[PDB]
RNA sequence: CUGAAAAUACAGUGGGGCCACUAGGGACAGGAUUGGUGACGUGACCUGCCGUAUAGGCAG
DNA sequence: GGTCACCAATCCTGTCCCTAGTGGCCCCACTGTGGCGGT
DNA sequence: AACCGCCAAAC
């Protein structure tokens, strides 16, 4: 998927570009969240790694019991929990795939207390919203799991359709299915933590921010998303600002990012008059960029370390706190939601239980943009993993140095170095699937920090 | 339960009612006599096939 | 008619503004509502330990499928097929797309404060640092003068 | 301390003229819905007077 | 004082047409938005 | 020498 750049003189930017007419292509690959319509297992068989039949049906196994005796490397027992870690976390992705349609019943009949997509529809759908799949409470239905055991008689006809039913595990994959229930639901999981520190850390949940007309090219490569730098860069400043409002020194140290709403924005922005450069200075218009634009609402979760003294002197002071809260955002111009609206859009957080508890009250249309952990050696790869999973976009992660930082003229710092955009991929992930892969998942596998390295500085996970 | 097993549901539920809307047919007091009539036809048509 | 809804909870009402202009005495109520929202302004500019928002929103009294005039895109590569003048949309809730002006449009039409660079003017330009007039296509602060702002 | 700061796309506008969907037409044969069922007694609406009056008015 | 009885049933046999055709004329905008070496 | 000239074409 590409989008197009138009450029008016192209010989003048490049040789690539006037080959190519100025019609430069840029990667297209920006967040689809629609309020509409829900139109079965549908969203496991569609997930495919997952059911129906195939890729990667039949298990018909043989395939698991070989490669546990393989991994039998250290003692049989140790070499299962070994083949468990890859093949618990697969068996774990299994029961994830399955759980992906019953998120989407279960949603639907919250919003709704009504409705699926189709009530009868859903009811006829052997995994959809059935009135028994209706409880009991989330959390009575998990305690029960019995569901889940259910299912598995079920799944004699589809998720996995005859082959493969007695066959290297069926039962250990069913009791996986048995103990998920229990992750799947409600009023359990909480609490011990080394991150941040704990003396104790704190949460700044920041609540239905509108942007106007952010630069949606994040690198002139991808178009998509605003760049997680932006996001990063946005953080600093505001870290900055409330250190020297308040005289503390608190740090900033990780975020995690859920998109409400994303459109694009439509035309091309029109430069002032200014001084215009030649053998004599000229008041004129510039040349005309091309660019891409999106007006986008989102909300942060900022992970705030440092000494009590500087988090209780930051909680006294709600005021200063929404103050310094910067009004630029890619470009674009950053506001808090509207003043009819009764949201309080900037709260502070000292346990996670009370925030995963305001968390999963959030809007199922939306996407968190979640950090993955997938190598790409050259750009074919990438396009083969874009083409693998829908929901994979490529975005900016970071700047790799080219020549050695030093005194330049011209230099808003003291050394100046030139650097490259790095290409890397990120995943919008559903309300859903947050909400039932656990507070520990969300927590550990969701938040953003800068990896600022010698030669290179680049966005990661933890 | 399908195997003859009490299921365990409220004492007080079982010597609960069913409202039930039903129509009723009775003879009016002091009707000596009911009639039912109907008119039967009878056609040659066990003869040959339609 | 204006309404000014503030962050602070101040609520503002402007009852019809073609009683008002520039030039001209106002009534003691409207000069009020200028004296208070100035007030609000002024405070926002100058301390920094203050957050200040404003929902601003104007009521006109249509006429008969009046016709409505908003922001108006810059495309200079327009296709045969496509419209030769399009309009600045925000996307809804739903898929409907209300016409809109840009933030920049706004912003140009909040500062148009600058009736200093003449000893009599009487036009009101937007802040530029050569005082570029976009009607008569001339810089009233030329480069060449000392009232431009380098 | 954000591929960093800053940014008014605008003015004008006549789709018009003409117009025949038509002809023809078998939904048809057969049919057992059936068995079984308690609306109230933890409640206010009482006790009398006037009046020819199951009319109509009144006292606690 | 409160609920809206269970036990099974959804029919088989045959077909959706033929003819002919979707117009001429004229037109699709003016303003602005360039860096760089040289005579 | 300050000001007319040279330069591109993808689906």
């Amino acid at each position: 998927r590409f989008s197009n750049v138009e450029f008016t003189r192209p010989a003048a930017v490049s040789m690539l570009a006037a080959s190519l007419g100025g019609v430069i292509n840029v990667l297209n690959y920006p967040p689809y969240i629609r309020s509409k319509y829900h139109g079965s297992n549908s969203r496991a068989f569609k997930l495919n790694n997952g059911q129906t039949v195939f890729n990667v049906e039949a298990l018909l196994k043989p395939e698991l019991i070989k490669a546990l005796e393989g991994i039998i490397f250290s003692n049989n027992a140790l070499a299962l929990k070994q083949r468990r870690q890859q093949k618990v976390k697969n068996i774990k992705e299994l029961r994830n795939t399955l759980l992906e349609w019953f998120s989407p019943v279960f949603e639907w009949r919250l919003d709704a207390i009504e409705n699926g997509y189709d009530l009868e529809q859903l009811e006829s759908a052997s995994e959809r919203l059935e009135y028994k799949i209706l409880s009991l409470p989330d959390n009575e239905l998990p305690s029960l799991t019995i569901p889940l055991f259910r299912l598995l008689n079920e799944m004699l006809g589809g998720v996995s359709m005859t082959q493969r039913y007695a066959f290297h595990p069926k039962l250990m994959s069913p009791l996986k299915a048995a103990l998920q229930w229990l992750l799947v639901n409600l009023t359990d999981q909480k609490h011990v933590l080394i991150e941040e520190d704990d003396e104790h850390y704190r949460y700044l949940h920041l609540s239905g921010i509108r942007v106007f007309d952010a630069q949606a090219l994040s690198n002139p490569y991808c178009s998509g998303i605003p760049s997680l730098t932006a996001v990063w860069g946005m953080i600093h400043s505001y870290q900055r600002k409330l250190n020297e409002a308040l005289g503390t020194n608190v740090r900033f140290t990780s975020f995690s990012w859920f998109i409400r709403n994303y459109s694009a924005v439509a035309g091309k922005k029109l430069p002032e008059l200014s001084l215009q450069g030649a053998q004599q200075s000229r008041l004129k218009r510039p040349g005309i960029i091309d660019g891409k634009y999106c007006d986008l609402v989102f909300d942060l979760i900022i992970h705030i370390d440092g000494y009590e003294d500087d988090l209780q002197a930051v909680d006294s002071k709600p005021d200063i706190l929404k103050a310094h809260f910067p009004s630029n955002f890619a470009g674009g111009v950053m506001h808090q939601p509207e003043l009819n609206s009764n949201i309080n859009w900037c709260c502070l957080y000292s346990n996670e239980n009370q925030l995963f508890e305001k968390l999963r009250r959030l809007p199922l249309s939306g996407c968190w943009v979640m950090p993955t952990e997938h190598k790409i050696q050259d750009l074919d790869e990438l396009l083969l993993l874009l083409n693998s999973d829908s929901k994979l976009s490529p975005s900016m992660m970071g700047y790799m140095l080219l020549t050695e930082p030093m005194a330049r003229v011209g230099s808003l710092e003291r050394l100046h170095c030139y650097a490259e955009p790095a290409i890397g991929v990120v995943k919008y992930e559903a309300a859903t699937s947050v909400r039932l892969k656990g507070i520990g998942n969300y927590f550990n596998s969701a938040f953003w920090m800068l990896d600022a390295q010698e030669k290179f500085m680049l966005m990661k996970k933890v | 339960t399908p195997q003859f097993s009490p299921k365990n549901i409220s004492p007080q539920d079982l010597t609960h009612n069913n409202i039930l809307t039903l129509e009723e047919c009775y003879v009016p007091p002091n009707v000596e006599h009911i009639f039912c009539r109907f008119s039967l036809r009878v056609q040659a048509n066990s003869l040959v096939p339609s | 008619q204006i309404e000014i809804k503030t962050s602070k909870g101040s609520c503002y009402l402007i009852d019809n503004t073609r009683k008002l202009a520039w030039e001209s005495k106002w009534a003691s109520d409207d000069l009020k509502v200028l004296e208070e929202l100035s007030n609000e302004i002024e405070s926002a500019l100058t301390d920094p330990n203050v957050f200040w928002s404003a929902d601003i929103t104007a009521k006109i009294e249509a006429s008969f499928c009046q016709e409505i005039y908003p922001s108006q895109i810059l495309n200079d590569k327009v296709k045969q097929g496509e419209a030769s003048k399009q309009f600045v949309k925000a996307k809804c809730a739903d898929g409907r797309y209300a016409v809109s002006f840009n933030s920049v449009k706004i912003g140009a039409a909040l500062q148009s404060i600058d009736d200093w660079w003449d000893e009599d003017a009487s036009k009101r330009l937007r802040v530029h640092e050569f005082g570029a007039d976009k009607e008569i296509g001339v810089a009233r602060r030329p480069p060449d003068s000392e009232q431009n702002f380098y």
